[PDB]
DNA sequence: GCCATTTTCGCGGCTATTTTTTTACTCCCAAAGTTCCGCTATCAGTTAGTAAAAT
DNA sequence: ATTTTACTAACTGATAGCGGAACTTTGGGACACCCACAGGTTACGCGAAAATGGC
RNA sequence: AAUAG
């Protein structure tokens, strides 16, 4: 199996999963282990923004790959936005302070 | 560092590499 | 989607020097990640070079090894400079080498 | 091992208050009490004594200072609820909280980066 | 919901009538509990006289299967219920309730159906990339024109502008004549299509 | 962008302000034009369009008219997606307590109170009285009342004191508490004291106390009034082939919410006898418990497939939540 | 990458002044200091690192004069 | 009563299906044994003695 | 009022690949809001024709 | 003298509006008497911490 | 659930 870009989940925006569904590889928590072992911040942060759940990074990723400028501009993943959604809704206030 | 065999340069996440150096042989554990 | 020989051409020209990081589950150590430099060949398995199985805890009985492009220019020096399997031969837990 | 037992050996509890705002019996982090205590011989005043403690490895998890990671690890309905009540702030200063909020992590090629960051806070 | 009913049953009972307090409450009860049962059991909220048609189908559905022992066929049904086959139909479809996204997949316990549900409204990174270059292959063969006819084409189609324009508003430019706007037009279409300045734009076809 | 996460409780104005509007009906899509309905659950009112730039109606229909509300609808001209941002609100006909600050033992209610959390539960289920402004009475805060011992002291007493029992009993017993007179009344009695267990009892209370003096939270936070609402994108009611539909369980136990609310005040406006009232306040109460954490309090509700509903709580934690499945670890592109 | 580590110390400051370079000769117009002979900006970048015609400093000292022009 | 039979003829842990990969695999399938099921044991609940 | 014993609470490896489930059931009527077909009427676009101009 | 083009008027389609009757939808009512529920469950095990009990 | 490592 092998894949580049296809569907997306319905809440998370993350690549789906299987061969069926043309989905992705999972990078689970000892991969990112092995990475931060390493100190591939670049790769690590590469693997949980514009390759999972940064809807508008992704685009502009490919984007920027068709151009041939390989270069990426990170955002914040949805999972995260979901995740202080679901706190908020838990009735605790959740924030980022700047 | 063990990995490099000169002094552990500054960035270098020693804690993740201690616990992973750790767990990784846990299958291998059971006068004169 | 026609692959066409100047596709092929392309992909080699592409393939040349980007490193490719593969990884082989449970990873236990960061060994079981690292990154080489691809040789197209035809065939539908990866091939891997037996000096670093002991590395990835690899034999060739129904293994399957997971494949990850690096796209940014400091990801594919992060997989050249620091997760290249030439780099890593020394075991970070003890020392002493680990392709041997 | 070493690395670990530091991270066994993370906790103090307060024997003698002193002038520190530090209740007896109190259970903090020894690194809060050496710079307060560092502060306070600046200031030529009565430190703070202490007895650390060692805490396992799942306690010491539990017991960080960062809410993102403790919550990640395990019990986070304890987690969330002392840290609501509290008012918690998280810094993110691990690798964990980086990583869940999608930034570079503070070790290695991203190390620097940060470093950068803590000076333009400190100007 | 019964406790709601049997207050509204006290609040018009009469006892000039001679009959017991439950032979009037009870139906009140049931009124108000099945009325309740109409408006709040269902995720997609079903009209009252849809659900007793429902109901009374699904009634009719098993006294049939007790008479010949198999499944009633729609058409059967509808003969029954004097009522078409395509109505029948619709109330079989809308008679269904609303299934869990954490429903397991297959023979799985550790699988939900939410996970394999895709994101439909998404947009493809290669279109996206075509309509970037649609954008600017639009903009070179805009370019080859003469000012003034670019300008009436981008005001007509609303290129780089937020709203399109109609004849109107465009002859409102300089001179206020939708016969002459018109015909600019129509020269900058046809100079357009000539083959010499298409060949770029001829390929997102 | 930002520096770092504050956590905190959340007050019914930072619950009024997150949300875009009020969620009154359990009403979810039209069974026939599958459209969002007003004021319900999918409200396109309170949350945002169905499609892009396009109003339910039809009328505003394309990005000349970004921003412009609909007279006849409602419904803003803007993207989808501020449907996965768009919160909504339910103003609570009665208190609720928060199960996490009430049961995630130790009870932070019970704490701060200095009353067991078993007293606390007897007067939340409506099974005990207690006195909330003591007055000229030898009677004391926070001590507890039957209904026979209530009546007996509403006749020698009258309308001296003031005794409730149910959530707002203890929403007024946390508003009226001083916190930094309590504070020193600890220190005092810490300074005082001799026994290491006492003295573990009142460290404890006295650092939620200073706690909360310190963060700005106010204790009757801890029991709801307004109850924040997801954003519909996030617990998605999506078709399926053949005209079946997916649903998050949260819709289910939202709706249960919302319907016991309504039926709440129905029978306010009925003026019905205080024992169906009290029957639905346990039964608000049970249902907003459900909704934040499944399974705490009791039985866990189950959904028609007899299985337990998957509840906010469960949505944020274990090892298939939030933070480890989609947070600590994702599925990736261009792998293979 | 061994002559490139000896030549600037640690690995993760040879990564980011590689990768400056390398988005230079690809982003930019800069052109190699050394025969490309066919290859990649990062390995032309590190080729460069190991002959010692690019360094930190002399990134930001060129930084600077093209700001001062 | 079909809703009873139905249910544990295809929706039961122990209605499985069925491997025919080869003959031996269909002899193996139908002439085996599991300790799970309703009203078993579990994975992860199961210790070694069992 | 401290020392021990019983009761909840939370936890129990990582990647893949094969595949939906299933009980339970009144009716009628009057009043109200909504839809679907048909017709009207206006505006804008398109097209055919003819004169104006240029070769 | 002929050919190309610009101007103009007529046709036609889309579309907003309206009528009105059919269609869906909502709320009320029903008078022998009926008067306290489920409702499957569980052969886990271990360690901590929190709540009870003993004198 | 079953299967592979
Ligand atoms: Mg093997
Ligand atoms: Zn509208």
């Amino acid at each position: 199996h092998a894949r580049s870009t296809g569907s997306y989940s319905l809440v998370t925006q993350q690549p789906l999963g299987g061969k069926a569904q043309f989905g992705g590889q999972r990078f689970g928590e000892m991969e990112v282990w092995a990475l931060e072992a390493y100190g591939a911040a670049y790769t690590l942060q590469e693997m949980l923004t514009v390759k999972s759940d940064d809807v508008n990074g992704r685009t502009k990723m490919y984007k920027n790959i068709v151009d041939g400028n390989h270069a990426m501009e990170p955002g914040m993943p949805e999972s995260f936005n979901v995740l202080l959604k679901e706190i908020r809704s838990l009735g605790i206030n959740i924030e980022l302070e700047d | 560092d063990l990995a490099r065999g000169h002094l552990v340069n500054q960035g270098e996440a020693v804690g993740v590499i201690a616990a992973q150096s750790i767990g990784e042989p846990g299958t291998q554990l059971t006068i004169q | 989607e026609r692959e066409e020989a100047v596709v092929w051409d392309i992909l080699d020209e592409v393939i040349r020097e980007h490193p490719v990081l593969l990884n082989r589950a449970p990873t236990l150590h960061r060994l079981g990640i690292q990154a080489f430099e691809p040789v197209l060949i035809e065939g539908k398995a990866i091939q891997l070079h037996p000096l670093v199985c002991a590395a990835y805890n690899a034999d060739f009985d129904g293994d399957q090894m997971a494949v990850h492009v690096p796209l940014t220019l400091e990801a594919q020096l992060e997989a050249r400079t620091l997760m290249m399997s030439t780099n890593n031969i020394l075991s970070p837990a003890s020392g002493d080498p680990i392709i041997v | 091992i070493e690395t670990i037992v530091r991270q066994m050996l993370r906790k103090c509890t307060i024997t003698f208050a002193g002038d520190s705002e530090f209740l007896p019996g109190e259970t903090v982090e020894y690194s809060q009490v050496k710079i307060a205590n560092r502060k306070l011989v600046e200031e030529g005043k009565e430190p703070a004594r202490f007895e650390r403690e060692l805490l396992g490895i799942t306690k010491a998890s539990l017991a960080t200072e960062s809410f993102i990671s403790a919550a990640s690890f395990q019990e986070t309905t304890r987690v969330l609820t002392e840290a609501a009540v509290s008012g918690k702030r998280d810094d993110l200063r691990g690798l964990k909280e980086n990583v869940i909020v999608g930034r570079l992590i503070p070790a290695g090629t991203g190390f620097a980066y940060h470093q950068d960051r803590q000076a333009k806070r400190a100007q | 919901e019964g406790n709601i009913g049997l207050m509204k049953a006290v609040d018009k009972f009469e006892y000039r009538r001679g009959y017991k307090f439950s032979t009037y409450a009870t139906w009140w009860i049931r009124q108000a509990i099945t009325r309740s049962i109409a408006d709040q059991a269902r995720t997609i909220r079903i009209p009252v006289h849809m659900i007793e048609t429902i109901n009374k189908l699904n009634r009719i559905s098993r006294q049939m299967l007790q008479e010949m022992g198999r499944e009633p066929l729609p058409e059967e049904l509808a003969e029954r219920m004097q009522m078409p086959e395509d109505k029948i139909r619709k109330v079989l479809k809308i008679a269904k309730e609303p299934i869990s996204m954490e429903t397991p997949i297959g023979d799985d316990e550790d699988s939900h159906l939410g996970d394999f549900i895709e994101d439909t409204t998404l947009e493809l990174p290669l279109d996206s990339a075509t309509a970037t270059s649609l954008k600017a292959a639009t903009r070179d063969v805009l370019a080859g024109l003469t000012p003034r006819e670019a300008k009436v084409l981008r005001m007509r189609f609303g290129i780089d502008m937020n709203t399109d324009h109609t004849l109107e508003e465009v002859g409102k430019q300089f001179d206020v004549t939708r016969e002459r706007i018109r015909q600019i037009e129509a020269k900058a279409l046809r100079k357009l299509r000539h083959p010499s300045r298409s060949e770029v734009l001829r390929s997102f076809l | 962008e930002f520096d770092a996460i504050k956590i905190g409780l959340a007050s019914p104005d930072m619950i009024r302000s997150w949300s875009f509007g009020e969620v009154k009906k359990p009403e979810t899509i039209n069974y026939r034009t599958f459209k969002p309905e007003r004021d319900g659950l999918f409200c396109a009112r309170i949350f945002g369009p169905v499609k892009d730039y396009e109003c339910l109606c039809g009328k505003y229909k394309r990005l000349k008219h970004r921003g412009v509300i609909c007279e006849k609808c409602g419904v803003e001209v803007t993207q989808t997606k501020v449907r996965r941002d768009r919160m909504g609100h339910i103003e609570l006909a009665s208190p609720v307590a928060h199960i996490w600050f009430l049961k995630s033992l130790p009870s932070r209610i019970g704490l701060l109170m200095d009353m067991p959390l078993r007293d606390i539960e007897r007067v939340l289920y409506f099974e005990m009285y207690v006195v909330t402004e003591p007055g000229m009475t030898d009677l004391e805060r926070g001590q507890m009342l039957t209904e026979e011992e209530y009546l007996d002291r509403l006749e020698e007493w009258g309308d001296e004191f003031t005794a409730k029992m149910g959530a707002e009993a203890i929403k007024d017993l946390l508003a009226s508490m001083d916190l930094p007179a309590e504070a020193e009344q600890m220190r005092e009695e810490l300074d005082t004291t001799n026994s290491e267990t006492k003295r573990k009892k009142l460290t404890k209370r006295l650092k939620l106390v200073e706690a909360f003096v310190a963060s700005g939270n106010k204790p009757e936070w801890m029991i709801l009034t307004v109850l924040p609402v997801l954003p519909p994108d996030l617990r998605p009611l999506v078709p399926l082939d053949g005209g079946r539909f997916a649903t998050s369980d949260l819709n289910d136990l939202y709706r249960r919410v919302i319907n016991r609310n309504n039926r709440l005040k129905r029978l306010l406006e009925l003026a019905a006898p205080d024992i169906i009232v009290r029957n639905e306040k346990r039964m608000l109460q049970e249902s907003v418990d459900a909704l934040l954490d499944n399974g705490r309090r009791g039985r866990a509700i189950t959904g028609s497939n007899k299985r337990p509903l998957k509840s906010l709580a469960d949505m944020i934690k274990g090892k298939q939540g939030r933070f480890r499945q989609n947070l600590l670890g994702k599925r990736v592109d261009y792998s293979g | 990458v061994q002559d490139a580590v000896e030549k600037i110390g640690n690995r993760f400051d040879l990564v980011l002044v590689a990768a400056r370079r390398a988005r230079q000769m690809q982003s930019g117009g800069k052109d190699a200091l050394v025969p490309e002979e066919n290859d990649k900006p990062t390995v032309i970048a590190l080729r460069e690192i190991e002959e010692g015609l690019i360094t930190k400093d002399v990134l930001d000292a060129r930084e600077r004069q093209e700001q001062q022009e | 009563i079909s809703a009873a039979v139905k249910e544990f003829f295809g929706s039961s842990q122990l209605s499985q299906f069925m491997d025919q990969n080869n003959p031996l695999s269909e002899v193996t399938h139908k002439r085996r044994i599991s300790a799970l099921g309703p009203g078993g044991l579990t994975r992860e609940r199961a210790g070694f003695e069992v």
